[PDB]
RNA sequence: UUAGCUAGUAGGUGGGGUAACGGCUCACCUAGGCGACGAUCCCUAGCUGGUCUGAGAGGAUGACCAGCCACACUGGAACUGAGACACGGUCCAGACUCCUACGGGAGGCAGCAGUGGGGAAUAUUGCACAAUGGGCGCAAGCCUGAUGCAGCCAUGCCGCGUGUAUGAAGAAGGCCUUCGGGUUGUAAAGUACUUUCAGCGGGGAGGAAGGGAGUAAAGUUAAUACCUUUGCUCAUUGACGUUACCCGCAGAAGAAGCACCGGCUAACUCCGUGCCAGCAGCCGCGGUAAUACGGAGGGUGCAAGCGUUAAUCGGAAUUACUGGGCGUAAAGCGCACGCAGGCGGUUUGUUAAGUCAGAUGUGAAAUCCCCGGGCUCAACCUGGGAACUGCAUCUGAUACUGGCAAGCUUGAGUCUCGUAGAGGGGGGUAGAAUUCCAGGUGUAGCGGUGAAAUGCGUAGAGAUCUGGAGGAAUACCGGUGGCGAAGGCGGCCCCCUGGACGAAGACUGACGCUCAGGUGCGAAAGCGUGGGGAGCAAACAGGAUUAGAUACCCUGGUAGUCCACGCCGUAAACGAUGUCGACUUGGAGGUUGUGCCCUUGAGGCGUGGCUUCCGGAGCUAACGCGUUAAGUCGACCGCCUGGGGAGUACGGCCGCAAGGUUAAAACUCAAAUGAAUUGACGGGGGCCCGCACAAGCGGUGGAGCAUGUGGUUUAAUUCGAUGCAA
RNA sequence: AAUACGUUCCCGGGCCUUGUACACACCGCCCGUCACACCAUGGGAGUGGGUUGCAAAAGAAGUAGGUAGCUUAACCUUCGGGAGGGCGCUUACCACUUUGUGAUUCAUGACUGGGGUGAAGUCGUAACAAGGUAACCGUAGGGGAACCUGCGGUUGGAUCA
RNA sequence: GGGAGAAGGCACGCUGAUAUGUAGGUGAGGUCCCUCGCGGAUGGAGCUGAAAUCAGUCGAAGAUACCAGCUGGCUGCAACU
């Protein structure tokens, strides 16, 4: 069944921007809209938004290069099969700095370097390059 | 594959098993000669090689090669066996220690001598 | 290949008990307590700081130093004491040994030496309390196999030496050589020169603080006694010890071996040997040139060591947490249901266990690491730091996970009406054919094979027509058609019944996914009882084939194949591909719903379910897979860890049996394996050539002789040529 | 001189293609019984040890409880003895030990089974090509051996003219 | 089903207490109903009475006599009565 849909934002990102689509689209999720933030803020997608009330619907306006999608790797790291939980000394960082990681902190969800720099760590979603 | 899965069932490393089980974690045993006599090697090898069966101060039994061109060995005969295997000859694992115990050296050695258990030569 | 364990057992009351809480103990009462988060039982084992290895995560480990525990010949016991159920105490019992005048006694090295024994293997029955520390004493001191030292062993680590410089046609000798020369080789000899270390003489720190006599001052006190503290002087205390270290003497004098040189791997030649003798970590060397055996010369690598063996980790991403796999290589359980368990859509509030932050305490010292200091350097010793990535308490943060409460409707169900289907079970029934029975016609064969024979027929077969019995299976339809979880399901009709799909809207409100153990299903063969028995056919018999022919072929033919009720539980049970969900370009078909369109044609435009063939990205060792994934992801399960041994043995459970299920080890090899490539080959295929066949003419094989060969003979019948190609 | 339509058939060969477990390449590879030698292992009337459950029996020393007999310097005494102690006896716990019957594990055992390993041996030729009867899987029966045969299943079968 | 009474173990007399005789068995007077009897209910008197635990006690010995299985292991044969 569906018992991880961040996985799954991750993969239709993943999946839709491998296809060279324009946008994506998911059932929306506080998580999934926190996360799209992060993307967003970051500059790995040009923009979302969520249509509905009742039944949320999230859309994620994918982002090119060269004829290159802006996103070269996402990738699921903590799960429901294996949470992954980190400290502030202990937070990863991705590409050397290049890419981030997205952290779930008691402050809400932000980047690697975000939460480094706040003296905080927490439960580690996923990496993205 | 699953963490589920080696968390009921852990990760468990194979237990070598040895190719020298009569030395028992030894440098060396010593026995007494039971047989002495020559046998024949495997494809594509051809020859009479030395060989002699052995009971082990352990009570273990094996054959064990006796190396080098000449021996004076004999039922009876005490020597001193290490590990190491004749390849062309299966079930042979050890070898005789030249030049220990009734073991004698090998004659007129020149090259590699202490493998053969051969003073040096005065000259 | 241990699933149940427990009567002081778990708790309660009260008495007793301990230094103290306590089933510690006793009485009474309750009937609990433990256990799949692994109890019970079985095997093994002292735990830690740390040690070795590894980039790390890990793996392996617990000598030496330090902390804790346990033991003191074995089993049991308490006595004394602050402390013991006592390492050189006591008592009892056991095992064993020693003394004895025979009546009786005595002892316990796992303290330090030492002995026997075991072993591949591990030291002297040494000196001293001078130093540090312990016991006693006011002290002096006495005791201290703790300790400080010395002896033994290359066991390891570190340091140094075994000389330095000069020395050429470059000698002799050796070795290779095409006899030109190359090499050993500045190596040696010669020439100067140095003297560490070992030898011998001479001198001489430090580890020494104290303690002892006197003296003086203070505190004491009646007191200048004594006592004690602190200054002063005098004479003294070192086992090591022939100390460290310094100076002098003699002379290169006393000090170099071990393994390797085929590839991996630094180092090549000759002679000897000849599948022998032998080498060998892995591949693999050895039958006449062996850089691989053995010797030599030469060379390479190490060096007071060098090799071999043993042993841990590494490389090994080869148990993969970091960090792997299961279509064809090892690996998806034959299939489904499902408890425990793992995981779980979306909103709000709450909580604050997980998670995160901070503070505080603790994380012994030594070790490791960093910067310094001391021994001539180094090993070694040492100051300070950093590190101990861990644990615990408190206080916070609330995004995510968990708890709690209310929900939400998209997941999942329920309802209505229809559709397709070899889905299952039971009961009827049909026409074709085989075999058989009964007759008519007919007459000499039928049948079978490659060829035959066995077999059947004048008791009239076979062939033909007619009537009847019986069993088994259902041509055509029929199809990369359909249905089912899998196994598997096919004539027609009815009855009972499961699932799937579509349309529309209503209802329930996360009721979901997965599933170890458990349960059920599960082709064929096989088993038990009773039926049934046409055809087919293990076994068996007969006929053939063949060198043989326990086969393939033929003539027969029993079990079985069929029915009922039980058993068995396995298959290449296969898509060799577990289940569920989400996402990712296309083309042509098959099948089956359903909405729309002058239905105006057997159509035109959509929209679901299943399915076949191609193929895109991506994936893959390749083959191939490719929206029905072997692509991109997530949840849960099953399984693999080189080949053989082995799906074997032993144990357990299961079965009437056959057997099934779970599932090892020794031993042995350096392979086994997958896909694809180039050949070759096939009693595979296609196309095509040659006096290859076919069409012709003349021959050889018979005869006599010539001739060659074989054979036979011989003193010799000389040697060679032997399928086409003698 | 005769005769040739033609390439189905024999023999040698060429090209394309296919299957292969062959590569000193079909005069290839390879399978099992049987014979001989060696290795480890299972079964096996049994033989000998270790550990252990249950049921009982046993009861040294010690400590505690009870205490009529015996004995007693310190305290009490009205001088007769008292209190208290010791010994002895006795009860509880319990070591050694004994008996019966089970369980488990190690070693070993006449003999027997299969397995592995060997330069060459004997019999055949089962698989690899359509391997000359396509092979294999499960099952059952048969046979010196590889195997053969029946039933169902699979393609991991050549050729389809 | 069996093997099985496998094997092996413990208890066993007497006296007292619990209870001057208990659990149980039997059942009268009385009371009441009655379709009245050889009736039903209630009631518990009297009678009878094993067994257990605790304590004590005699003997060498408590199933004291008579009475009343010996047990186990391997194997031939016939299934069995
Ligand atoms: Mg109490
Ligand atoms: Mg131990
Ligand atoms: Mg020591
Ligand atoms: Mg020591
Ligand atoms: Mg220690
Ligand atoms: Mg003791
Ligand atoms: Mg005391
Ligand atoms: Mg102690
Ligand atoms: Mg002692
Ligand atoms: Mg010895
Ligand atoms: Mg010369
Ligand atoms: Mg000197
Ligand atoms: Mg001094
Ligand atoms: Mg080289
Ligand atoms: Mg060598
Ligand atoms: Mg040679
Ligand atoms: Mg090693
Ligand atoms: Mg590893
Ligand atoms: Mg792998
Ligand atoms: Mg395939
Ligand atoms: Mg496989
Ligand atoms: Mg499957
Ligand atoms: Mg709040
Ligand atoms: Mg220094
Ligand atoms: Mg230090
Ligand atoms: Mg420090
Ligand atoms: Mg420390
Ligand atoms: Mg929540
Ligand atoms: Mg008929
Ligand atoms: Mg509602
Ligand atoms: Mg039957
Ligand atoms: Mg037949
Ligand atoms: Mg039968
Ligand atoms: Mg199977
Ligand atoms: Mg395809
Ligand atoms: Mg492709
Ligand atoms: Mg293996
Ligand atoms: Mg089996
Ligand atoms: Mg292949
Ligand atoms: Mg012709
Ligand atoms: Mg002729
Ligand atoms: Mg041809
Ligand atoms: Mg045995
Ligand atoms: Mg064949
Ligand atoms: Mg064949
Ligand atoms: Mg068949
Ligand atoms: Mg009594
Ligand atoms: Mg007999
Ligand atoms: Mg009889």
């Amino acid at each position: 069944s569906m018992q991880d849909p961040i996985a799954d934002m991750l993969t239709r990102i993943r999946n839709g921007q491998a296809a060279n689509k324009a946008a994506v689209t998911m059932p929306s999720s506080k998580l999934k809209v926190a996360i799209a933030n992060v993307l967003k803020e970051e500059g790995f997608i040009e923009d979302f938004k969520v249509e509905g009330d009742t039944k949320p619907e999230l859309e994620l306006t994918l982002k090119y290069f060269q004829g290159k999608a802006v996103v070269e790797s996402i990738q699921r790291v903590s799960r429901p099969g294996l949470r992954i939980y980190k400290r502030k000394d202990e937070l990863p960082k991705v590409m050397a700095g290049l890419g981030i990681a997205v952290v779930s902190t008691s402050k809400g969800v932000m980047t690697d370097r975000a939460a480094r720099q706040a003296g905080l760590g927490g439960e580690i979603i996923c990496y993205v390059a | 594959a699953t963490v589920n899965q080696l968390v009921r069932k852990p990760r468990a490393r194979k237990v070598a098993k040895s190719n020298v089980p009569a030395l028992e974690a030894c440098p060396q045993k010593r026995g007494v000669c039971t047989r002495v006599y020559t046998t024949t090697p495997k494809k594509p090898n051809s020859a009479l090689r030395k060989v002699c069966r052995v009971r082990l101060t352990n009570g273990f039994e094996v054959t064990s090669y006796i190396g080098g061109e000449g021996h004076n060995l004999q039922e009876h005969s005490v020597i001193l066996i290490r590990g190491g295997r004749v390849k062309d000859l299966p079930g042979v694992r050890y070898h005789t220690v030249r030049g220990a115990l009734d073991c004698s050296g090998v004659k007129d050695r020149k090259q590699a001598r202490s493998k053969y258990g051969v003073k040096r030569p005065k000259a």
